[PDB]
C-alpha cells in the first residue's frame, strides 16, 4: 500500500569487479626503454 | 520532534486586525519549509490561509485571502506570526499552528492546539 | 575527482547529493603510438569503448523519457514482490552498493516497464482530449 | 472541491465503515485522510490514497484515483468514534472535505 | 459508422435535476474518448457541457457547470449519460449528444439529433 | 471569445457568400466552421481554418490567422441556406459564435 | 531484436508505435587483434562509424528543436508541391519505404526550413514581449 | 560551410544569430590504410577526439541545465570583478575574440558556480512545497 | 530617437465609443513590438491597457478591458490607434502612447505627453 | 498587487528620501522606478531593481527582492520634487503602484 513509483537516477555511486586495460604513467623526470613506454606523466598529488 | 503553542487575544472587535503567533520548539523555523496557518469555521470545516518557507521568507496565500493577509518569520524569537487586516464576524474559527513536511521521502504533520479567537 | 567515490559508504538519500560528482569523472607518446602499431591501437580501444558505455546510458534516459536529468520521476508503480521495504528502511540505513544487491535480479523487468510506459505516453499524446 | 458521505455512520461495534470522498477534478493520488476527536488538533491517518502513516494500526485502510476515494475502518472499537476528513494535496488552495462521523453502538 | 441516439423527460421542474441518456451503436464507448454533450440554448447559441474518455471514466467541464454537472459512462450498456444538480428555467435548451474525434490524423465528428427539455 | 458578421446575408443565386468571425484573443488556427440546416444536428465544413471536411463540395472555402478568419460560400444555391457557425478548438471551453444565416433570392 | 524491421510492411500511421523498437537497436578475440593489427583496425572503423552515424542524427533532431523526442512537431507547413495528397492516403495505405521514395528529392529543402524555423524561434524569445 | 567563421568581426550581440552555423560545422583509402596500417591509426585518432571534444561540451550543458538549447539562461549573477562593464559596453561594440580574451582567468570560477547552481535547484524539487 | 505624437476627441459622451490616434516618428512601427497604451485614472494612477506587436497584428490586453478594447496599426500612416466600446464617465482618464523596449539587452521606453479624456 | 508608502515624504535639503513598495507576490527582480512631473510623461529611473537607466544621476538608487523592494535619493536637490512610481514587470497585466510625493523644504 506504500503507493511508490520506480524513480530513476544516473550518477550513483555504484561499483563493480571488472577487468580492464591499464595504462603506465611517469613522472616525468626519468635511451631507457620504460622512460618511452611510460611518457604520460601522473599528478605531482595524486588525488586519493 | 517539534512542538507548536500558540497564543494571541481570543477576541478582535469588527474591523480591527487580527495577530496571532506560534513559537517553535524542536528545531529552528529558519532551516525548515512548510510553516503553516489554517483554520476551522464553524459551519465550513477546516480551511488553508497560507504557508512561509522559513529559509527565505517567500510565501503562499489562499487566494481569497491575498488582500487580507501578511504571514511572516521572528528569526530570533524562533516564532512565527499570523496577521490579517481587519476581520470581521465572519472570520470566527479555531486559529492552528501547523508544520507540513512533504518530500519525496517523507510526509507527516505537527499540529498544535490552537487559539480560539471570536471577532464581535 | 574531489569525491569520486566519496558517497560510497553514505545512505542512498545522502548519496543523491553527489550525482554531478560521479556524472562528470565518466568521460574524462606522440611517435611511439605509431612506430609500435600494437600501442595505438590498445589506447583507442579504451578510449571508443569509454565513449560507447555514455552514449548507451544516455540513450536509455532518452528512452525512458529522462533525457537530460540526474533525478528522473516516472509512472511505472513499484512493485512490493521486488523489495518488501518502506520509505525509512530505504532511504536512511541503506547504501547504493547494499540496494543494487537486493534488486538485481529486477533489473531488466524494470527496465522493459519503463520503456513501455513512455510508449504509453506518447499514444496519449496524438490524441488532443487525452487525459480527459 | 471535494465531498465527504454518509455524514453520520451509524455503525456496531465490530463493523466495517465505509466513507467515501469525490472531487470534481482529478486529484490524482494526492489525498490524505485525518482523524478528528475531541480536544485534539487531527491526527493524519493514511496519505497517498493508501500508504499508512506512521503509528496507525491496521485497521486503517483504503483505495482510489483521480475522483473517486474511500477510507475504510475494520473491526471499529469505541476508540474509532472521530470525525474523518478527506485532504486534497494535489493543487492549490489546499482544501478539506467537510468531515464525517463514525459513531459506534 | 457511430450513430447516437437519445433519450430522457422533456419536462423537469425547476429545483429538480435533469436527466439525459444517449445510446452508442456501432462502436464502444470503452474503447473510445471525446463522448460529449453540448446545447443549444435560445438567445444564446451552442454551448459545451463536457466530456468523457471511456478508456479511463476521467472527464472535462466547462467551468461554468462544473458545481452542477455530472458525467459518467455505462460500460455494460454501452450508453452513456448526463447528470444536472437542480435546474432553473434558465437551463431550457435543446441537448445533444456528440462523439468528437481529434488526433494528428483525422478529424470528425458524429452528432444525433439530441433532446429537447423545457424546465418549468 | 469570439462573433460572426453579417448576422444575416441576403445574397442573389449565385453570389459568393463572405462569413467573418473574430476573436478576442488568438486562437491559432484551431478554427472549425459548421452548417446548420432546420432539424438537422450541425455538419462539419472546414477545419483548421481551411481544410476541407469529407463530403464537402468546393464550393466551402476560408482563410484567416490568429483573431481573423472567414468563410466563404462560392456560386450559392438554394440548398446551401443554413445558419453558419464558428467553433473556438484551440483553448477550454471550447466556444461557438452566435451563428448566422445566409440566405438565397 | 523482436521486431527490428517488423513494421516495415505496415501502414505510416500503424508503423509509428514501433519507433522505440528501431532506436533501441541502433548503437548495438582477446589477442588476435593485436597480433594481427589489421584486424583490430577492421573492427574500431566498424565502431567509430557506428557512433558518428548515431550522433549526427542527434545533432539534428538538437539543431530542430526536437531533442529527446521520437516523435516532434515542427511549425514549417507543408508544401503542397512536396507530396500533393492529403491525410488519408498518407497514414493509412501507405508504408514508409513508400513515402521515403515519393519525398526523396525534397529532402534537403525540408531540412533547411526547418533549421531556419528554429532560429526565428530563438530570436522572439529575446524579446520579452514576443508573441503578443 | 556558408560562415563557417563569417561572424568572427561581428559584434557579440550581432553574432548570436550564427550558432547554428558553427554548431553544425563542428562534428563534420579503402585499402592504403589497412595495407599502411600506420594511416588506419592515424586517421582514427583524428575521429576519435572529434567525438570526444563534442561530447565533453554537451555533457556540460546537460550538468549546468542547458541540454539542448544554443541559447540559455542561468540564475548565477555576474560579479562586477569579472568584467566592470555595462551591457552596452559588451554587447555592442566588441567581439566574441576580444571578450573571450578578457573573461579567460574567471573561466573555471564561472563554471564551478554553474555546476553549484544547478544542484541546488534539483534539491528545491524534492520538496513539493518549495519556492514558497 | 522615437517620438510619440496623439491626438483624438477629448469629450466622449456616455454609450458613445472612444478613439486616440498616436503617430509614430523616427522609426517603423512595422518592424518594432511594444507599442501601447497605458491611462492615468484619478484617484487610482497608471494602469494598463494593453499593447500590439507592428511586426505581426498580434496583441495584449489587461483582462479588465477585453470585452471592450481594441488595439490597431495603420502600416500606410505609420500610426496606431486605440479603440474603446462604449464608455462612460468611470473611463475620463489621461491617455498615453508608449514604446516598450525589453530585450536581454537593452531596456527604455518613449513616452508621449497624451489626450486628456473626459466622458461626461 | 503592490503599494508603497510613506504617501508624503517631506524631507529636508540634503536628506536622504526612502520609498518603500510591497508586493503581495513575488514579482522576483522584474521591478522599475520612474519619476513623475508637472506636464511631463513618466521618466525611468531604474529598472530590474536596482539598475540605473541611461542618463540617471547617482543619487538614485535601490534595492530589494521578491516582495519587499525600496528606492533611495541621496542628497536631495529641489529638482528632485516628483511623484515617484513603483512598477511590476513580472506578469500579466502589468501594474504600478498608487505612487508617492517627495517634497523638499
Ligand atoms: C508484481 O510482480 C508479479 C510477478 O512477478 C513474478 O516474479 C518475477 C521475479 C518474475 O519472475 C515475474 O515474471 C513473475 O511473474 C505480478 O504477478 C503476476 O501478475 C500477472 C498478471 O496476469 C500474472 O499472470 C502472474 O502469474 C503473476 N505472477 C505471479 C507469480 O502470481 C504482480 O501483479 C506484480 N504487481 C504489480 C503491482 O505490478
Ligand atoms: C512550395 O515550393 C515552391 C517552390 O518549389 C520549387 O520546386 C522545388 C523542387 C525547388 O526546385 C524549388 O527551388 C522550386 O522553387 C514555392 O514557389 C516559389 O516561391 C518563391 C517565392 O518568391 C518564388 O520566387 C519561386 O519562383 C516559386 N517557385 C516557383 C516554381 O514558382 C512555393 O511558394 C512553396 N509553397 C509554400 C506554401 O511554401
Ligand atoms: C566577486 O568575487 C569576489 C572574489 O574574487 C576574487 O578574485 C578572483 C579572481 C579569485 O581569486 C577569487 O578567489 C577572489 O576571491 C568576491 O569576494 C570574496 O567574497 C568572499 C565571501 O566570504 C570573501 O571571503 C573573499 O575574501 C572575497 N574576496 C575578496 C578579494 O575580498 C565577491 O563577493 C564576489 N561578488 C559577487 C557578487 O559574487
Ligand atoms: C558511517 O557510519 C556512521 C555511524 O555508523 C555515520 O555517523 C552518523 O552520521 C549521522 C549524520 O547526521 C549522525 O546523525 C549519526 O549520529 C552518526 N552516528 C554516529 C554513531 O556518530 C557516518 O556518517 C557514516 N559515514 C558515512 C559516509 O555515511
Ligand atoms: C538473484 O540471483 C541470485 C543468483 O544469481 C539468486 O541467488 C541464488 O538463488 C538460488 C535459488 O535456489 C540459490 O540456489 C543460489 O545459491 C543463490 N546464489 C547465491 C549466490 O546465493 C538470488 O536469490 C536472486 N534474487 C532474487 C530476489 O531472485
Ligand atoms: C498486409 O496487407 C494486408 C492486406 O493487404 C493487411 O491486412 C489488413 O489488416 C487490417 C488491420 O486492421 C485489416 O483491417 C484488414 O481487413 C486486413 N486486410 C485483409 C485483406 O485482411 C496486413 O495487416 C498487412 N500487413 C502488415 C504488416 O500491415
Ligand atoms: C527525384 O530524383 C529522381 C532522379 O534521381 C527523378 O527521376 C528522374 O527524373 C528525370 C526527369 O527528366 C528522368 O529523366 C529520369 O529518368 C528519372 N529517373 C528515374 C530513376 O526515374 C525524380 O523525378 C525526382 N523526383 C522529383 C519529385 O523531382
Ligand atoms: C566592420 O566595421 C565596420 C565599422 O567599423 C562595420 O560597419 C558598421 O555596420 C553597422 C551595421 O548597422 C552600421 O550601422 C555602421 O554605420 C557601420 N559603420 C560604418 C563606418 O559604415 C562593419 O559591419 C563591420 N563588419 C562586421 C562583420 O561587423
Ligand atoms: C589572466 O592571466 C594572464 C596571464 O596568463 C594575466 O596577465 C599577466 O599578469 C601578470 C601580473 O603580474 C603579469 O606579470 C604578466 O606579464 C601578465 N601577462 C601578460 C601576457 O600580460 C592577466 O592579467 C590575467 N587576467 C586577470 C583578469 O587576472
Ligand atoms: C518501515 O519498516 C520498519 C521495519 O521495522 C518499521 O519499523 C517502520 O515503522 C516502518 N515504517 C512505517 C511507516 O510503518
Ligand atoms: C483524399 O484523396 C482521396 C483520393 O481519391 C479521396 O478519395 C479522399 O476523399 C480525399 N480525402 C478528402 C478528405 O477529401
Ligand atoms: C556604459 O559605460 C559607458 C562608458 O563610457 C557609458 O558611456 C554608458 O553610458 C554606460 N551605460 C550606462 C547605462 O550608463
Amino acid at each position: 500500500a506504500e503507493n511508490l513509483w520506480v524513480t530513476v537516477y544516473y550518477g550513483v555511486p555504484v561499483w563493480k569487479d571488472a577487468e580492464t586495460t591499464l595504462f603506465c604513467a611517469s613522472d616525468a623526470k626519468a635511451h631507457n626503454v620504460w622512460a618511452t613506454h611510460c611518457c604520460v606523466p601522473t599528478d605531482p598529488n595524486p588525488q586519493e | 520532534e517539534v512542538q507548536l503553542v500558540e497564543s494571541g487575544p481570543g477576541l478582535v472587535r469588527p474591523s480591527e486586525t487580527l495577530s496571532l503567533t506560534c513559537a517553535v520548539s524542536g528545531d529552528s523555523i529558519s532551516t525548515n519549509n512548510g510553516w503553516s496557518w489554517i483554520r476551522q469555521t464553524p459551519g465550513k470545516g477546516l480551511e488553508w490561509i497560507g504557508y512561509i518557507n522559513g529559509r527565505s521568507g517567500s510565501t503562499r496565500y489562499n487566494p481569497s485571502l491575498q488582500s487580507r493577509v501578511t504571514i511572516s518569520t521572528d528569526t530570533s524569537g524562533n516564532q512565527f506570526s499570523l496577521k490579517v487586516n481587519s476581520v470581521t464576524a465572519a472570520d470566527t474559527a479555531k486559529y492552528y499552528c501547523a508544520f507540513f513536511w512533504s518530500t519525496y521521502y517523507k510526509r507527516f504533520d505537527v499540529w498544535g492546539p490552537g487559539v480560539r479567537v471570536t471577532v464581535s | 575527482f574531489l569525491g569520486f567515490l566519496g558517497a560510497a559508504g553514505s545512505t542512498m538519500g545522502a548519496a543523491s547529493m553527489t550525482l554531478t560528482v560521479q556524472a562528470r569523472n565518466l568521460l574524462s607518446c606522440q611517435q611511439h603510438l605509431l612506430k609500435l602499431t600494437v600501442w595505438g591501437i590498445k589506447q583507442l580501444q579504451a578510449r571508443v569503448l569509454a565513449v560507447e558505455r555514455y552514449l548507451r546510458d544516455q540513450q536509455l534516459l532518452g528512452i525512458w523519457g529522462c533525457s537530460g536529468k540526474l533525478i528522473c520521476c516516472t509512472n511505472v508503480p513499484w512493485n512490493s514482490s521486488w523489495s518488501n521495504r518502506n520509505l525509512s528502511e530505504i532511504w536512511d540505513n541503506m547504501t547504493w552498493l547494499q540496494w543494487d544487491k537486493e534488486i538485481s535480479n529486477y533489473t531488466q523487468i524494470i527496465y522493459g516497464l519503463l520503456e513501455e510506459s513512455q510508449n504509453q505516453q506518447e499514444k496519449n499524446e496524438q490524441d488532443l482530449l487525452a487525459l480527459d | 472541491r471535494m465531498t465527504q458521505s454518509p455524514a453520520i455512520l451509524s455503525l456496531s461495534p465490530g463493523e466495517r465503515a465505509t466513507l467515501s470522498c469525490r472531487a470534481s477534478q482529478s486529484v490524482d493520488s494526492r489525498l490524505a485522510w485525518y482523524q478528528q476527536k475531541p480536544g485534539q488538533s487531527p491526527r493524519l491517518l493514511i496519505y497517498d490514497v493508501s500508504s499508512r502513516a506512521t503509528g496507525i494500526p491496521d485497521r486503517f485502510s483504503g483505495s482510489g484515483s483521480g475522483t473517486e476515494f474511500t477510507l475504510t475502518i475494520s473491526s471499529l472499537e469505541p476508540e474509532d468514534v472521530a470525525v474523518y476528513f478527506c485532504h486534497q494535496e494535489n493543487d492549490w488552495p489546499w482544501t478539506f472535505g467537510q468531515g464525517t462521523k463514525v459513531e459506534i453502538k
